[PDB]
RNA sequence: CAUCAUUCUAUGGUUACCCAUCAUUAGAGGAAAUUUCCAAUAAACUCUGGUGUAAGGCUUAGAGUGAUGGUCGAGGUGCCCUAUUUAGGGUGAGGAGCCUCGGUGGCAGCCCCACCAAAUCCUCU
RNA sequence: UAGUCUGGCACGGUGAAGAGACAUGAGAGGUGUAGAAUAAGUGGGAGGCCCGGGCCGCCGGUGAAAUACCACUACUCUGAUC
RNA sequence: GCUCAGGGAGGACAGAAACCUCCCGUGGAGCAGAAGGGCAAAAGCUCGCUUGAUCUUGAUUUUCAGUACGAAUACAGACCGU
């Protein structure tokens, strides 16, 4: 937690891997790189009950305890990549993505570029359920 | 019992002079700890960096991966 | 049974009744360098196997308890062995036994 | 253990050149020791007497009322009686300068318990021992711990530090110092394996010098 | 559980307290007098009859419900 | 009548060493939630001795006197749950270890009342 | 008990790199209150110092114990090797 | 020092059975256990103090070969308890 950084304007960037799948909320921060991580809460690490482990406010005590840990190490700013379960599963980011992104908006983190990293499958393999679906 | 962020030197990443915009950013490694060294587990990141960031005023929809 | 942990009984060298102090018997650790154990290992080692017996048929559950007399007055210091007949269970002076008092 | 040096024992007449100073000199002395146990019964403590006169200078008080009254009048003493020793440990946690003043007692024989009250082993537990003996030899008896053993003690710093010489005696006393200090503390040995690496020789004062 | 049992005729200490330190205060009312000093509501409105035949006290309001007291005027 | 603090004494006290504490070794023991009881059950930690490490009165008996014919005041002291988290909501039992007469406010300092902490934590719930 | 598995010793050698040790020669290096003063720790000691002359002392005071000038070992990090 | 099992007669609550007295009470109870023997100012019951369940030579009895072991009986020398 002591780099020779210029202190005053120049920011430091990492990269803020936001993993919301429907069932938890990953927010992880890395370098520029992603081989050598910084910090990483999740929404299940916060509030210990598992239907809440995806709330939008599970996400938030993540990413603000990822932020305030980020701001000690002195990596100002943030890049932000955003990722849905994905693969065969659901591409649509689950709840805790936006209120996750939005705590470290509110934290004191600087936002760089934000993109979407859902790993879509150009054709996939067969997707878990039956022929007839998941009845309910 | 320990910090493991206590033991990480700062570098620099560098563009190729092709590219405008110089500094790209700063890469936390662990020191060399007897066997394993500072550059041994470094040269070989990859980094997605945007055009608008290594360009000066281009457009922001181009990325590069450039590796130590 | 239950033996109390003072004993005022005969100490020899003494040649008087003197208070002892009794404590529980045990055996000490088998020294390797006793003529028998060194007969043992000469006649044990190389080739034909076992060549004394293994007694295995154990038949009783418990022990003589002998007691560890040991003289009080500090100038003898002389100590014997009191053994008691067989018991199962055994204490040092637990609990005296009382009278017109309610089992509930 | 053994130093084994007897050798060619001169050249400490080499005093004018290791000492440019003005003042009463003490020509002290430090031992190297090696793998030494601080807390246990690790134990290096007692007296090692020396038959030459070293001649330790501090305050000197003895408790009496015998022959030693005037046996001590030729050495010019403070001899004093008991009924002056109340005043002198009474005030022991309010009066804020040294109570006891003089850096030794003494304990006698005919006066076998000299107080063995609340305001007597007050005094022989902390420090300044009233350990002197005078028992009913009298011939001197005062001025014989003056004249007599240097004393080493055990602590917690695997060190020591005693003084064995003068400036005062000539140098062949010195060597007396050694002579009938190392053949002791060589011979004085227990299992704390050859503790005697080397001795660091010393005047009061001056440049290092070496003899083993 | 927590029981006051307050004073039905005064200890001399607190007749002591009332004849002194009750027209030093800005208000004197007989249930302050009886909160404070320790004393009864009934008997803190009969200290102030006497009281106010001294010319110690100042008739504000007299109500059944509620009479108030306050100290002597300044000049 | 009880206990502590004080000095004065007493043919008294082991000084390479006494005692309160710190610790380990040597034994005895529960209320309650849980009901309808029965006899259990099973800790937490206290009491007395040894030994050993800093200061320095011991523990014995007599007398004078510190604070009470009756004393301390007499109050803070836990766990549990919660996105009212400098706050809100619970209500069980029984065990040892600590600041001092607090500062501030309101009709001020007394009487009251408020409000901000000191070291508390272990177990059968 | 054959064989089998396993560890050690010998045959059994060269060269580097890293680490944990250890001897040699060093610097930084300790803060119950309080004394004005980050009191490692003992044997000191009212005694020194330099260009005729001054300072650190001593006491006052915290504590079981206070420097100038002679040395050594306790013990925490760095750091060089025939 | 006491008398037990059991019975009779009484006595608030109290009944077939709690407790309290008086009377009868040869053992009909009890003495750790199997059974037999023995036992009433005791060998039982309740208290008091204790460690003779200690130290030591021999002799003897029981089984018996008249050998061991176990168990036992009379002494003797000590030291002790009551």
């Amino acid at each position: 937690s002591l780099g020779p950084q210029v202190a005053e304007g120049e920011n430091v960037f990492g990269v803020c891997h936001i993993f919301a799948s429907f069932n938890d909320t990953f927010v992880h921060v890395t370098d520029l790189s992603g081989k050598e991580t910084i910090c990483r809460v999740t929404g299940g690490m916060k509030v210990k009950a598992d239907r809440d482990e995806s709330s939008p406010y599970a996400a938030m005590l993540a990413a603000q305890d990822v932020a305030q840990r980020c701001k000690e190490l002195g990596i100002t700013a943030l890049h932000i990549k955003l990722r849905a379960t994905g693969g065969n599963r659901t591409k649509t980011p689950g709840p805790g993505a936006q209120s996750a992104l939005r705590a470290l908006a509110r934290s004191g983190m600087k936002i760089g570029r934000i993109e979407d990293v859902t790993p879509i499958p150009s054709d996939s393999t067969r997707r878990k359920g039956g022929r007839r679906g998941r009845r309910l | 019992v320990v910090d493991p962020f206590s033991k990480k030197d700062w570098y620099d990443v560098k563009a190729p002079a092709m590219f405008n915009i110089r500094n790209i950013g700063k890469t936390l490694v662990t020191r060399t700890q007897g066997t394993k060294i500072a550059s041994d587990g470094l040269k070989g990141r990859v980094f997605e960096v945007s055009l608008a960031d290594l360009q000066n005023d281009e457009v922001a929809f181009r990325k590069f991966k450039l590796i130590t | 049974v239950n033996v109390p942990k003072t004993r005022r009984t005969f100490c020899k060298k003494c040649g008087k009744h003197q208070p002892h102090k009794v404590t529980q018997y045990k055996k000490g650790k088998d020294s390797l360098y006793a003529q028998g154990k060194r007969r043992y290992d000469r006649k044990q080692s190389g080739y034909g196997g076992q060549t004394k017996p293994i007694f295995r048929k154990k038949a009783k559950t418990t022990k003589k308890i002998v007691l560890r007399l040991e003289c009080v007055e500090p100038n003898c210091r002389s100590k014997r062995m009191l053994a008691i007949k067989r018991c199962k269970h055994f204490e040092l002076g637990g609990d005296k036994k009382r009278k017109g008092q309610v089992i509930q | 253990s053994r130093d084994t040096l007897y050798e060619a024992v001169r050249e400490v007449l080499h005093g004018n050149q290791r000492k440019r100073r003005k003042f009463l000199e003490t020509v002290e002395l430090q031992i190297s020791l090696k793998n030494y146990d601080p807390q246990k019964d690790k134990r290096f403590s007692g007296t090692v007497r020396l038959k030459s006169t070293p001649r330790p200078k501090f305050s000197v008080c003895v408790l009496g009322d015998q022959q030693h009254c005037d046996e001590a009048k030729a050495v010019d003493i403070p001899h004093m009686d008991i009924e002056a020793l109340k005043k002198l440990n009474k005030n022991k946690k309010l009066v804020k300068k040294l109570a006891k003043k003089y850096d030794a007692f003494l304990a006698s024989e005919s006066l076998i318990k000299q107080i063995p009250r609340i305001l007597g082993p007050g005094l022989n537990k902390a420090g300044k021992f009233p350990s002197l003996l005078t028992h009913n030899e009298n011939m001197v008896a005062k001025v014989d711990e003056v004249k007599s053993t240097i004393k080493f003690q055990m602590k917690k710093v695997l060190c020591l530090a005693v003084a064995v010489g003068h400036v005062k005696m000539t140098d062949d006393e010195l060597v007396y110092n050694i002579h009938l200090a190392v053949n002791f503390l060589v011979s004085l040995l227990k299992k704390n394996w050859q503790n005697v690496r080397a001795l660091y020789i010393k005047s009061t004062m001056g440049k290092p010098q070496r003899l083993y | 559980r927590d029981k006051l049992n307050n004073l039905v005729l005064f200890d001399k200490a607190t007749y002591d307290k009332l004849c002194k330190e009750v027209p030093n205060y800005k208000l004197i009312t007989p249930a302050v007098v009886s909160e404070r000093l320790k004393i009864r509501g009934s008997l803190a409105r009969a200290a102030l009859q006497e009281l106010l035949s001294k010319g110690l006290i100042k008739l504000v309001s007299k109500h059944r419900a509620q009479v108030i007291y306050t100290r002597n005027t300044k000049g």
